[PDB]
């Protein structure tokens, strides 16, 4: 017996957790045999791991007409409030007041975080993931290929086109070839990010290809005719070869392959995990150093940084109307926004990743003097998983560089931090349209995304036609039907 | 009557042939039963006109007729011509040296056989692109390029498939008697004169039947294979009704238009074998 | 083409076994020889070697002047009919004939005189646009002849080409290749299995087994007076007797055989065979009569009936002397029946003998 | 064919023909060796544009890496099981109704033989197929691919028409000495079938190990899953966890020695049990 | 065991047409009898009945008290010797010859003295462990009837047993069938296609064409006195020469030919020939002579030589009188010439005669 038991006889349940194309739950792994022994309930996965696409796997469970008991995952929330509505997921708001105190304590100390989550009738069909912190993503650039190219880190966008264009011109590494690469990424959509540095929008949020709020209207980046415009020069960075061109199938390998083999000079990604890189291959490559940079000028005259860390996310995991439990699953979701349950979410499992420091989880010397990120290793162990728990900064804080730190606090003072969108709240009637539509809109605007970046079809020649193409898959319907929720909302 | 009567003695034949019959009326005539339904939901004879207006279905089909010719203008014949090329190798320990490694192919997975195509086509990493940088000629990413999809694919065909479908052709050739050739030989007929003259027109039935199996289908031509390496810049020359119908069915969960677009491609795969079979009876010796 | 072809010292070996042995045959032109024996000799192999289908692994072999050895077939001017169905089943009976002449294609009148002329010989007119899907056997094997005539070469060659019908058919097609020979009158070299054949159509038959040739000469030097016991054994419609015997008391006169039989020897100077020496001695059933010659001279051997199998207005008589049986023919009533003893009559004249050890005549 | 020699257009025919075969066949043997010598050489190499035709550095670690793989050898397993039980429950529903749609006395022997033979020009389709295979419940059932299919009109037809190629005088001698139905096919046209046994049971083999899409689609527990299914995972699509992609540093194989050791590690037992059964089918000269 | 069979108006019938009409045989115990006609005919459908291998569509067949149209071919008490040999390539021999036995009971029955008497009449001491791969033909078509005696059965039926075999086989094997039938006895039906074996192996010679039994008899009472001109030119060795004939002036005395020959005829009452009827004459080879040798003699005729085969001693001589040619046996030492003419004796005893219309003998 324990005292985080949430029940008193052994619960085992069925669980399909299908998430970010990579990962399926594992009861074998170290964290759940922790929140097990813990939470007195036992999480059996029912998935293939040898799937890929983890949205597709979520259909198919859902239309084999067999439920599960937990259903978790990312990019789920609008499904939830779908199939929520539907009568697929139970709503958890009475459960949540009565048996779970910590949620509901969190819900009232955050307001707007229970507000985005919530469905068009009000109720909480599942608990989500809740990230803590400020910042998100900031630009990362060689420091010894700026030292022996003898040139300036650059403050705009021409400076950064001529010291990427000496990139692959001129031989940054040594090695004696042009086979070094720019600019890489482990994320494909930041190739679209790209085009902030000619001052558009890739998207109103963290999310990428999101909606945003333009002088109190509803618009979103890639239907602007200003989008057009970078992604014509992006191509064109493609074209010179100042683009990856496996970035959109490279995927998560980039970081370690591209700097691992020194053919990167450029990324975007996130601050902790890439100057982590700086002490992990430093043995490897003798004179690797990576450093923050500030967002270089645009055409616009200004300093862009579109991404900021959002409160919650579209992450999380509900309740089927099969669970036969909803008791005892809805206290194991507020087992995780206990302490116990965000230290062994979070820091892992104490005795192996972490020990109890005063009251405080820290890190063992084994994980923060590991090459490979702590995220990564969490990743594997069944941690800092978008499940429904509440996330601990200081995590991130431990294992965070010095220079890392510099570079928050460089982008925070520097204040090029974008404010993130929070999202409207729809009526049912107005849910279905962005629900059907909204899928499709972003599926073909992504694939279009892909066929102009890699140079397949042409920007201008085919900019009316994609235009008119949006017209007719009723995005302008989910826009219209965005600024009718808007509207009603904020006025002046 | 005599029904009964042989019946009887028939019995245990009948008791042979039953799990068998049993086994089609399951797994394939109900499956039918099933394809009379779906064309209704969600009654009916509608989505069709869907699947006819729409965009992607229409490449869809355009690319399969494409694929299709593709197939079977440059696929069909090279197993033919491998059997022909074989069939003239004297030393048999290297005519037995080269059936071995051009049958080999076949034993090898589609899966495989398409990882070994992402993986020798893989920018600054395979190995093509490195023999292209090695003659100094420019570089190539070929599966996110749709028009080199079609060009690949039957390479890859020809690679796995060949030598294992020139083995019938080889036994059909060598099925023919010697003094054919022989007589042939004292009247001085050349060796391309008796591979024309001669080895073809006998062999002749043979290609026509397996022509009528090819064109049996051809819609469904490399579908595992496509299914597996189509890109989503490659999608719009990759597309196969085939690739629609799972895509949409199994993938997207739409039972109804795929189904539809199931039986017409059912149907018209069995006019054109129907026609394909007409044209190698009347025409050709044999047939269905 | 009426030409002349010599075979000389020619051996055919395959993976070092050696088929045929220095076979050594010469053929006047216009002749008709035939290479007769059992199976697994080199005559098919030694006809193929003449044709040029086969390689010469040592020897030589020539038509006229030119040595054909290194000579390519189609420059060897012959043409060879092979004994199973050399039609081309797509092709009619018309473009089958023409076959040869369509290589270099000639000149269209000269293959249409030539077809009609082949089609005018073997009565393959009507057949002319039939089609070799439903044809008999005979007609392929005319059409056959057909295009193999339409060559005009110096060579007819033909292997075992009645072997694949029936026996009436054999018959039929049998005179008429003999008919063909009196009308073409050109070279023929000839294989068959069976002695039948050899015998109506040779003008001289070659005997060959296991590579070597036992004997040549014309069918009636074979018949009368063969070489060895094999060639004895071989040639006519029932096998020669042959069955052990010894001499012991009287030489020149008398020879004994293993029943207690003792048969008298006409003088037959040039023999000077000796008394005691192990001998085979053989007779013809055409030559065994059942109490034919009334009170024959010197008193004929007597055996047991074992069985009598009529074949028509003659009869199969199986007799049997001692542990051996000799084959008689006789009348068509012959009451007989097996298990009584029965006297036979010997004619003196055509009695044969060969060596025990040595399989030769010296008789 | 016949062997000639001779003319010298024939001659320059066969020469330019035994040259551009040999040019076909170097270009049908060169991935596979490609594969071993990569698989075999350093990830550094690979990656640098070296190898090709031979190794270079020996890393040797991808195997290490492979071998590691539980569910590599569980798939494995999985393959194993489905092509020897796939293989028998195939010949046990084919060989008998092969050798009852064969014998020329069967009342319908017409319309059975129309019931096998329409299957193979016109077909239900994927989807209700699917639908067919979810009534029955044989979804995510290793039994449900089985039996899922266990027959191919192809492989009927052909045993059938190999089964009459037989003479009737053995059945018929076989009933004359009291022998009826079952006895027979056991005793004396099973041991005579023994060549086109063995190509059916070749097909039937190489349809189960080389086969995906189905066994991709019907299942769903990895523990149940094949090999192609978990190569279709990790050799096409080429997606990886942050822990492979932070063992790549730590290794010193590249993903490309990784993938080529795999496919190495799928097609060696193939490339094994390949010479016994192409000489076994040969036992002649060719064909 | 020596048992007696009929069969009475037996009929088969397939779709449209029927093979064998209305077929009616007594068969006395231990008598043997040979169905014989051309490819195809009922013949082996009848004798495949009489298996029970096939259905009776009609009439009935027993063999004694027995009744066997209803009835399992494991009870009908019959052993087959089929052409294909029917013995099994995987089972040894003696497992082949057992093959039926192995069913019920064991070496119980000691099964010694089956197998021992069976492999001593054939002979085969060696052969009992072997395998039917390598094996002459003779050897398997003996073991077949190896297992066809192993059953000791009431009937023995053949079909086309010595067909796949070679002729200095198949006359072997013919001895080796009838000193069988001579030994154990028992009553068996033999179905060929050879006249020979028919004419050698049975008591009794029933031939059928393309429908049901032609006609029946003894060999000699078939080859002296044929029913119609089919029968006339099957039985023997050489085809019975058939050329057409007529009648004008007088009646019974006097039948013209082609080359303006005329022929006189012996009265032999029960005739009834009619002057002015148009007819087909037919005459064996054995019973023409050339020329002035034996007579007058029974009947003359001029001709004109074609071609002459020697076989041997004898000969066979081609003559042309009209458009039609027929053949006649003469000596092989006596020298003849083509293209000159020619006289030829015919036997006026041994002539035939037959309607044009009916076909059936009239003389
Ligand atoms: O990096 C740091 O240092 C900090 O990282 C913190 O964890 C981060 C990770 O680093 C990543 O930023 C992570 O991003 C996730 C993201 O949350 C999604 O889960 C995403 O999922 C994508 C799918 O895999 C797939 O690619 C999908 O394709 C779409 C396609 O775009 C289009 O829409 C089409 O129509 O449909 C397909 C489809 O299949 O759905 O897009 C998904 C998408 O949303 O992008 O995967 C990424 C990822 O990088 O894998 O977010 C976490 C986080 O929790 O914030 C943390 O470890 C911190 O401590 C580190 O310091």
């Amino acid at each position: 017996k324990e005292a985080t038991w949430v029940t008193d006889k052994p619960l085992t349940l069925k669980i399909h957790m299908h998430f970010r194309d990579k990962w399926v739950w594992d009861e074998n792994w170290p964290v759940a045999k922790e929140s097990f022994r813990l939470t007195n309930v036992k999480l059996q996965s029912v998935a293939n791991k040898a799937a890929t696409n983890s949205q597709e796997q979520f259909n198919l469970m859902m239309a084999s007409g067999d439920l599960p008991d937990v259903v978790g995952g990312d990019n789920l929330k609008d499904k939830f409030i779908q199939y929520g509505q539907e009568g697929a997921f139970v709503p958890l708001n009475k459960l949540i007041d009565q048996y779970a105190p910590h949620i509901k304590a969190f819900f009232k100390s955050h307001p707007e975080v229970e507000r985005a989550i919530k469905a068009p009738d009000g109720n909480i069909y599942f608990i989500p993931y809740v990230p803590d912190g400020v910042v998100a993503r900031g630009y990362f650039i060689r420091e010894d290929w700026l030292k022996k190219l003898n040139l300036k880190p650059p403050q705009n966008i021409d400076e950064l086109y001529t010291v990427l264009k000496a990139f692959k011109e001129k031989d940054p590494n040594g090695n004696g070839k042009a086979d070094e690469v720019p600019f890489i990424d482990r994320h494909p959509d930041e190739v679209f990010r790209l085009v902030n540095f000619w001052g558009a929008r890739s998207s109103g949020s963290d999310n990428y290809m999101d909606f945003y709020i333009d002088n109190g209207r509803v618009k979103h980046p890639w239907a602007e005719t200003a989008f057009r415009d970078g992604m014509k020069h992006v191509a064109q960075w493609y074209k010179e070869g100042l683009i990856d061109k496996e970035i959109f199938t490279r995927k998560a390998r980039a970081r370690e392959q591209m700097f691992g083999g020194n053919l990167g000079g450029f990324t975007h990604d996130w601050f902790a995990s890439t100057m982590t890189f700086n002490e992990g291959l430093a043995k490897t490559v003798p004179g690797f150093k990576l450093i923050p940079i500030a967002p270089p000028t645009n055409s616009k005259g200004q300093r862009w940084e579109e991404d900021s860390r959002q409160k919650v996310r579209p992450d999380g995991w509900a309740i089927t109307v099969k669970n036969k439990n909803p008791v005892e699953t809805i206290k194991f979701f507020d087992f995780y926004f206990s302490r116990p349950g965000r230290d062994i979410s979070n820091f892992g499992v104490p005795g192996v990743t972490y020990d109890i420091k005063n009251g405080k989880a820290v890190f063992k010397d084994s994980v923060l003097k590991s090459p490979q990120p702590v995220n990564n290793q969490l990743y594997d162990m069944g941690a800092q998983i978008p499940i429904g728990f509440w996330q601990d900064y200081d995590y991130e804080r431990q294992w965070t560089t010095p220079e890392a730190q510099a570079g928050i606090d460089m982008y925070v003072k520097g204040k090029y931090v974008m404010p993130g969108f929070e999202g409207v709240n729809m009526t049912r009637e107005e849910r279905a349209i962005y629900d059907k539509y909204w899928a499709d809109v972003r599926t073909y605007m992504y694939e279009m995304g892909q066929a102009w970046v890699m140079g397949t079809k042409d920007v201008d020649k085919t900019w009316d036609e994609y235009q008119r193409q949006l017209k007719l898959r009723g995005l302008y319907q989910v826009l219209q039907m965005m600024q009718q929720a808007y509207d009603r909302q904020y006025k002046n | 009557e005599r029904l009964w009567k042989d019946i009887k003695r028939d019995w245990l034949l009948y008791a042979m042939l039953l799990p068998t019959i049993i086994w089609f009326l399951i797994f394939l005539y109900k499956p039918m039963i099933g394809l009379q339904m779906a064309f209704k939901q969600y009654i009916g004879f509608d989505h069709f006109v869907t699947l006819f207006q729409s965009e992607q279905f229409i490449r869809a089909i355009k690319n399969t007729l494409t694929l299709s010719g593709l197939s079977l203008l440059f696929g069909f014949p090279m197993p033919i011509l491998l059997a022909l090329m074989i069939n003239e190798v004297y030393s048999k320990g290297y005519r037995k040296a080269v059936q071995t490694i051009v049958y080999l192919p076949h034993f090898i997975s589609i899966v495989i056989v398409a990882g070994l195509v992402v993986t020798f086509l893989s920018p600054s990493t395979g190995v093509v692109n490195n023999m292209l940088s090695w003659i100094g000629l420019d570089r190539v990413y070929f599966l996110t390029q749709p028009e080199w999809f079609r060009p690949i694919y039957i390479s890859s065909n020809i690679w796995k498939e060949a030598g294992f479908d020139s083995i019938v052709y080889l036994a059909a050739i060598m099925s023919i008697n010697p003094a054919l050739y022989e007589s042939a030989q004292v009247d001085g007929a050349t060796r391309w004169q008796m591979i024309t003259r001669i080895t073809l027109p006998c062999i002749v039935p043979t290609i026509a039947v397996l022509l009528v199996i090819r064109l049996g289908h051809i819609l469904e031509v490399g579908f595992e294979y496509i299914i597996l390496l189509y890109q989503p810049t490659t999608y719009e020359t990759a597309d196969v009704i085939s690739t629609y119908i799972y895509r949409l069915g199994l993938q997207g969960a739409r039972y109804d238009i795929a189904t539809a677009a199931g039986i017409f491609n059912a149907v018209v795969a069995l006019v054109i074998v129907l026609f394909a079979n007409h044209m190698s009876r009347r025409i050709t010796k044999t047939g269905v | 083409m009426v030409a002349s072809v010599s075979i000389q010292n020619v051996v055919k070996r395959y993976d070092k076994t050696t088929v045929v042995h220095g076979v050594s045959l010469d053929i006047e032109p216009g002749e008709f020889v035939v290479l007769v024996g059992p199976s697994g000799c080199g005559k098919s192999t030694t006809l193929r070697m003449v044709a040029g289908l086969e390689e010469i692994s040592g020897g030589t072999i020539r038509i006229d002047g030119r040595v054909i050895n290194d000579l390519a077939p189609k420059d060897r001017d012959v043409a060879m009919v092979f004994q199973n169905y050399a039609l081309y089943p797509h092709l009619n009976v018309r473009d089958n004939i023409s076959f040869g002449l369509r290589l270099k294609r000639t000149k269209k009148s000269v293959i249409d005189a030539a077809v009609k002329t082949a089609a005018d010989i073997l009565g393959l007119q009507p057949l002319l646009e039939r089609k070799p899907s439903d044809l008999s056997g005979g007609q392929r094997q005319r059409v056959a002849m057909g295009r193999a005539i339409v060559r005009d070469p110096k060579v007819f060659l033909f292997d075992q080409p009645l072997s694949n019908l029936d026996a009436k058919l054999r018959t039929q097609m049998r005179a008429e290749i003999k008919r063909l020979h009196q009308r073409l009158g050109t070279t023929v070299i000839y294989v068959t299995h069976d002695q039948v054949e050899a015998m109506t159509l040779a003008d001289r038959i070659v005997v060959m087994r296991d590579g070597l040739i036992e004997q040549i000469g014309k069918p009636m030097d074979l018949f009368l007076h063969p070489a060895n016991t094999f060639v004895a054994s071989f040639i006519g419609s029932p096998p020669m007797n042959l069955m052990p015997a010894r001499i012991a008391v009287d030489s020149t006169q008398h020879v004994e055989l293993n029943g207690g039989n003792r048969i008298s020897l006409l003088p037959r100077a040039g023999t000077h065979l000796a008394p005691g020496q192990e001998v085979v001695f053989g007779i013809r059933p055409e030559d065994v009569t059942l109490d034919g010659v009334e009170g024959s001279e010197r008193a004929q051997i007597k055996a047991t009936v074992d069985i009598v199998e009529p074949l028509g207005s003659e009869s199969i008589l199986h007799a049997t002397v001692g542990d051996h049986s000799l084959v008689v023919k006789v009348g068509g009533l012959n009451e007989v029946h097996p298990g009584d003893p029965v006297t036979l009559h010997v004619d003196l004249t055509r009695v044969h003998l060969f060596d025990a050890q040595s399989q030769a005549s010296i008789y | 064919l016949a062997t000639p020699f001779y003319s010298r257009s024939d001659r320059i025919f066969g020469i330019v023909n035994a040259v551009l075969l040999g040019i076909f066949a170097l270009c049908a043997l060169y991935p596979i060796i490609y594969i071993f010598s990569m698989s075999i050489s350093s990830g550094a190499a690979v990656t640098q544009g070296r190898v090709f035709l031979l190794p270079v550095d020996i890393d040797f670690s991808a195997y290490g890496r492979v071998l590691h793989d539980k569910l590599f050898w569980t798939s494995y397993a999985n393959t194993i099981f489905y092509t020897v039980f796939g293989v028998v429950t195939s010949l046990i529903f084919i060989v008998p109704g092969a050798y009852a749609l064969s014998k020329p006395r069967i009342r319908g022997r017409r319309v059975f033989g129309f019931i096998i033979a329409f299957t193979m020009w016109f077909n239900a389709g994927m989807i209700p197929f699917f639908l067919n295979m979810r009534d029955l419940g044989l979804l995510d059932n290793r039994f449900g691919i089985l039996i899922g299919f266990a027959c191919n009109a192809f492989n009927i037809i052909l045993m059938r028409n190999y089964f009459e190629s037989i003479s009737a005088s053995f059945e018929e001698a076989a009933r004359m000495d009291g022998a009826n139905d079952l006895q027979i096919l056991w005793k004396v046209y099973i041991p005579l079938a023994k060549p086109a046994l063995a190509t059916i049971t070749l097909l039937c083999a190489i349809s189960r190990w080389n086969g995906y899409f189905w066994a991709m689609v019907l299942l769903r527990a990895e523990e149940k899953i094949p090999l192609q299914v978990y190569l279709k995972k990790t050799i096409v699509d080429l997606n990886v966890n942050e822990e492979f992609a932070g063992a790549l540093l730590t290794n010193s194989y590249s993903m490309e020695t990784v993938v080529g050791a795999i496919i190495v590690m799928s097609i060696i037992p193939v490339i094994i049990v390949y010479p016994v059964v192409q000489k076994y089918f040969t036992k002649g000269v060719m064909l």
